[PDB]
C-alpha cells in the first residue's frame, strides 16, 4: 500500500483487505494553485517599480 | 547552508543532495558535516519512494559508511523508517537528538520542530496502511504504553496530518480518509483571500498619487 | 424561561430520553408537570418517552417561507446574470 | 478538541478531564454548544457516550457557491 | 430517385427573390405563386442558387383546379443552363403560408422533369417567427402499414443557409446593423439565449391546443403523435436524483475557473493604471520646464 | 430597399431556438478548462520577464531594442476574457435547462 502497487487498506479487525480503484485528483485545482502562486510574485515586482510614483 | 538555518527545508534538500557528489570546500564546513545534513533533510521532506532511491542507494553514503557517531545515528533511523520496523524506531529517535541535532549549529534551533515532525510522520505512515488498528497492537509495536500513545496522537489530530478518529468505548483506532476534491477546495480559497488583499491596497495607493 | 432553554439545547442533542431524565434535566418536581410542558410544546409522548423530531422540523420548513427571505436567497441563474452584466457596463 | 480527536468518548471521561462538577453538567455544555453547532455531536444518555456526527465535507453542499 | 438531400443551404438571393416575385405577379389575398427553383443538387447539400416566377392562377372553390403552364418552365430553363450549368431544375417554390395536400398534385408534374425528388421550398410570405419563415420538405415515398399501403408524404428537413463571398459583402453593405443572429460575442449570445426561451414557450402552447381540439371538436385520434408525447414524459429529468448532485459539483469547478480569470484581470487593469501614471509623472517635469522657456521666448 | 426585403435578409438562422438551449457535451468542457489554466501558467512566466525591464527610455525604444513584441500581456488578457465568457454562458445554459424543463 506504501509503494502504491494495489492501493487499498487492510482492516486488521475483520481480517479483510479492502481494495480501491486509483484515486484521481482534480487536475484543474492543482494547476490553478500554481497560477495563483505566480500572480503574487508578479504583483510584488510591479509594486517595487511603482515606488517611483510615490 | 543559508536555507538549513531558516525553517524552510524544501529548497535545502534539492541543493543538498547534488552537493554530496560535488563541492571542494571553500571557507565552509567539512564534507562530514555536509553528509549529515543531506540525511537529515531527506527524512523530513522526502516522499517514501524517493528516500530509498536517492539516499539509501546513494553511492556516496555507502562508500562513506560511518566514521562518525552523528552519521551512524541518522543512518540507523533511516533503515527502520523504510523497513517499517517500529520497535527500534523510538530508541533511534532519541539517539539522533543527542548526537546530531545539538552538535550541529544550524539544526539546534529546530530541535523541537524536527522531533515533532518526525513523530507525526511515523504515526501517519502506519495509519495510511491500516483502516483500523487496536490500541494494544499499535502501542506494543512503537514500544510505548497504550496510555502514553493516546495523549500523543491527540496532539497532532487538530493540526490535521494523521487523519484519524479514536473510539474509547470499543478501544479501536479508526482511520478516516476523506481527502478528495474537498481538500483542495479549502487550499485555494484561503490563499485567495491574501491575493485579493494585496491588490486592493496597491490599487488605492497609486490612484491617490 | 430556564426550562425552555434546557429543552431547546437538549432538542438537538437527543430525540428520546427515559422518563426520569426528562424530569431531572428540567428540574421539575413532578412527572405530570413534565407532560404539561410536552403538550404546550406540541411533542408526542409515546411510552413515556418524548419525541422532538417531527413537528419542530415541519414548523421549521413552514417558517422558512416568507416575503423577506426571497431576495436574500440568491438563485444560481441570478448570480450568473449579475457577474456578466457588471463586466459589460 | 475532544471531539476532533475522539469518535465515541464516554461522558464519564470528559467529567474528570475538565474537572466538571457532575454528569449533568458535562451534558449541558455539549447541549448548549451544539445549538450554535460549533461541535456538532449527538449525545447518547443511555449508552453513556457521545458519537461524532460532523459532516466535515462541505464541497458536496451548496456552500462553495 | 436520390436520398441525396440531407442538408439544404439556400443563397440569401433565393429567399429575397421569392418574396419579390409574389408582388410582381400580383398574387395576394391568399393566392399562391409557384415558381421554379434553380440550382445545384444531386448531393447531400442542396444549394438553391436562384428562382424564377411561373404564371400561376389559383382557384379557391376547387383545389382540383389550377393553372400552371408546363411548356413555359422548360423553355425558360434551358437558356439559364447555358449561362450556368450549375442551375438545373431541382424543384419548385411554394409561397405558403402552410403545407398542403394540394401541394402534392403540383408535385407530380414537376417530378417528370427531375432526376431527384423535387425539393418543395415553402417560403412563407407572412414572415412569421424569429427564425426563418422557410421550411424545407422533400417528397419521400415509403412503404408504411397503418391501414394504408405505401405512403407518400412530405418530411421536414432542417433549414440552414449558405452564402457566396460576393453576396455576403453585399448583405452587410446594405445593413447598418452589426447583426445579432451572428452568435458573436458575449452580449450577442446572452441575447440569443433569451430569444431561445421565448421561442420554446410558443411551440409548447401549440401542442396544448392540438390536444384540446381532439377532445372537444373530435379531430380523429392520430395515435402516432400521442406515441411521441408519451416518450417526452418518459425521458423527463427528475429531481431528488444523485444526478442533480453531480451537476451541482460540476457547477463548483466552473465558478472556480471564473473566479481565477476575473482576478487575473484585476492584475492586468492595476498594471495599466500604474503604467499610464509613470507617463503622467514624466509629463509634469516636461510641462514645468516648457513654461519657463516660454517666458524667455515671450 | 423595403422593410419586407430587409427582414428577410436579416433572419438567417432558423435553428436559433434550438442552438441556445443546446449545450456542448460535457467531456469537452472539462478538458478545455484544464488546458486554459495550465496554458496561462506558461504565459505568466513570460509576463514576469516583460516587467523586469520597463526601464528603457521611451516605451517605443523598448519595443525595438529588446524586441518587446511577442507580448505576453496581450495573450493573457485575450485568453482570460475568452475563457471567461465561455464559462458565463455554460453556467447559465445548464442552470436554465434544469429548471425550465423540470
Amino acid at each position: 500500500i506504501l509503494d502504491k502497487i494495489f492501493y487499498g487498506v487492510l482492516d486488521q479487525g475483520n481480517g479483510w483487505l479492502y481494495v480501491y480503484e486509483t484515486p484521481n485528483q482534480d487536475a484543474t485545482y492543482d494547476s490553478a494553485l500554481e497560477l495563483v502562486g505566480q500572480l503574487n510574485k508578479v504583483v510584488d515586482q510591479l509594486f517595487e517599480k511603482a515606488s517611483v510614483l510615490y | 547552508i543559508h536555507c538549513l538555518a531558516v525553517r524552510n527545508f524544501k529548497e535545502a534538500a534539492k541543493l543538498l543532495v547534488d552537493s554530496l557528489a560535488t563541492f571542494t570546500s571553500i571557507e565552509l564546513t567539512s564534507y562530514e558535516s555536509i553528509a549529515t545534513y543531506a540525511s537529515v533533510t531527506g527524512l523530513f521532506t522526502l516522499e517514501r519512494t524517493d528516500l530509498k532511491s536517492k539516499v539509501i542507494d546513494s553511492p556516496e553514503l555507502l562508500s562513506l559508511i560511518s566514521t562518525t557517531a552523528a552519521l551512524q545515528s541518522i543512518s540507523s533511523l533511516t533503515i527502520s523508517l523504510y523497513a517499517s520496523d517500529y520497535a527500534s524506531y523510538f530508541p533511534y529517535l532519541l539517539e539522533t537528538y543527542a548526537n546530531v541535532l545539538i552538535p550541529c549549529k544550524y539544526l539546534n534551533r529546530h530541535a523541537d520542530f524536527f522531533v515533532r515532525e518526525m513523530r507525526r510522520k511515523v504515526y501517519a505512515q502506519l495509519l495510511e496502511s491500516y483502516k483500523t488498528l487496536s490500541l494494544k497492537s499499535m502501542a506494543s509495536a512503537f514500544g510505548v504504553s497504550v496510555a502514553f500513545l493516546d495523549n500523543d496522537l491527540g496532539k497532532f489530530i487538530p493540526n490535521k496530518q494523521l487523519n484519524c478518529v479514536i473510539d474509547r468505548v470499543n478501544g479501536i483506532v479508526e482511520t478516516n480518509r476523506p481527502d478528495n476534491k474537498n481538500a483542495q477546495y479549502h487550499l485555494l480559497v484561503k490563499q485567495g483571500d491574501g491575493l485579493l488583499t494585496k491588490l486592493q491596497k496597491y490599487g488605492a495607493a497609486v490612484r491617490l498619487t | 424561561a430556564i426550562r425552555d432553554e434546557i429543552a431547546k439545547n437538549t432538542e438537538l442533542s437527543y430525540d428520546f430520553l427515559p422518563l426520569s431524565n426528562i424530569k431531572a434535566l428540567l428540574f421539575f418536581n413532578n412527572e405530570k408537570e413534565t407532560e404539561k410542558f410536552a403538550l404546550e410544546r406540541n411533542w408526542p409522548i409515546v411510552n413515556s418517552k418524548v419525541y422532538f423530531n417531527n413537528q419542530s422540523k415541519e414548523k421549521a420548513d413552514y417558517e422558512d417561507e416568507m416575503m423577506h427571505e426571497e431576495d436574500q436567497k440568491t438563485n444560481i441563474i441570478e448570480k450568473a446574470m449579475d457577474y456578466a452584466i457588471s463586466i459589460e457596463n | 478538541i475532544i471531539s476532533l480527536t475522539y469518535k465515541k468518548i464516554s461522558l464519564r471521561d470528559i467529567c474528570l478531564k475538565l474537572n466538571l462538577d457532575s454528569e449533568q453538567t458535562v451534558e449541558y455544555m455539549v447541549s448548549r454548544a451544539i445549538r450554535d453547532g460549533v461541535i456538532e455531536a449527538k449525545i447518547n444518555h443511555e449508552d453513556g457516550f457521545i458519537e461524532t456526527t460532523e459532516l466535515l465535507n462541505i464541497y458536496d453542499s451548496e456552500d462553495p457557491q | 430517385m436520390s436520398l441525396q438531400h440531407e442538408k439544404v443551404t439556400i443563397a440569401p438571393l433565393v429567399l429575397l427573390s421569392a418574396l419579390d416575385h409574389y408582388e410582381r405577379t400580383q398574387t395576394k389575398e391568399n393566392k399562391r405563386c409557384v415558381g421554379v427553383i434553380l440550382g445545384d443538387a444531386n448531393s447531400s447539400t442542396i444549394r438553391v442558387t436562384n428562382s424564377f416566377a411561373l404564371p400561376f392562377e389559383e382557384d379557391e372553390k376547387n383545389s382540383d383546379v389550377w393553372f400552371l403552364d408546363h411548356n413555359y418552365i422548360e423553355n425558360m430553363n434551358e437558356m439559364c443552363k447555358k449561362i450556368n450549368a450549375k442551375e438545373k431544375l431541382i424543384g419548385w417554390y411554394h409561397s405558403g403560408p402552410k403545407l398542403r395536400a394540394s401541394d402534392l398534385k403540383i408535385n407530380e408534374l414537376f417530378k417528370k422533369y427531375t432526376q431527384n425528388n423535387p425539393l418543395l421550398l415553402i417560403v412563407d410570405v407572412k414572415q412569421q417567427g424569429v427564425g426563418l419563415p422557410t421550411d424545407a420538405y422533400v417528397a419521400i415515398e415509403q412503404v408504411k402499414d397503418d391501414g394504408t399501403s405505401t405512403e407518400k408524404t412530405f418530411l421536414h428537413l432542417p433549414c440552414t443557409i449558405e452564402a457566396e463571398e460576393a453576396e455576403e459583402i453585399g448583405v452587410e453593405h446594405l445593413l447598418r446593423d452589426v447583426r445579432d443572429q451572428a452568435a458573436g460575442g458575449l452580449s450577442i449570445r446572452l441575447t440569443n439565449q433569451l430569444k431561445s426561451l421565448k421561442g420554446l414557450q410558443s411551440k409548447l402552447k401549440d401542442v396544448v391546443e392540438y390536444l384540446d381540439k381532439v377532445i372537444n371538436k373530435e379531430l380523429p385520434i392520430n395515435h402516432t403523435i400521442l406515441g411521441k408525447l408519451q416518450d417526452v414524459f418518459n425521458l423527463l429529468p427528475n429531481l431528488g436524483t444523485p444526478d442533480d448532485d453531480e451537476i451541482d459539483v460540476e457547477n463548483h469547478d466552473r465558478i472556480n475557473i471564473s473566479n481565477n480569470l476575473q482576478k487575473a484581470l484585476t492584475v492586468k487593469t492595476n498594471d495599466e493604471l500604474m503604467v499610464i501614471y509613470i507617463s503622467n509623472l514624466v509629463r509634469s517635469i516636461i510641462a514645468f520646464d516648457d513654461l519657463i522657456e516660454n517666458k524667455i521666448q515671450n | 430597399k423595403t422593410a419586407k426585403e430587409t427582414k428577410m435578409l436579416m433572419n438567417l438562422h432558423k435553428e436559433q431556438w434550438q442552438s441556445g438551449l443546446k449545450m456542448y457535451d460535457y467531456e469537452e468542457k472539462e478538458e478545455s478548462n484544464l488546458a486554459a489554466t495550465k496554458s496561462m501558467v506558461k504565459i505568466a512566466e513570460q509576463y514576469s520577464k516583460r516587467i523586469e525591464e520597463e526601464k528603457e527610455l521611451t516605451e517605443e525604444e523598448l519595443k525595438t531594442r529588446y524586441v518587446g513584441r511577442q507580448d505576453p500581456k496581450k495573450h493573457l488578457s485575450e485568453t482570460a476574457d475568452e475563457t471567461l465568457e465561455n464559462n458565463i454562458v455554460s453556467v447559465l445554459t445548464a442552470g436554465v435547462n434544469s429548471v425550465a424543463i423540470k
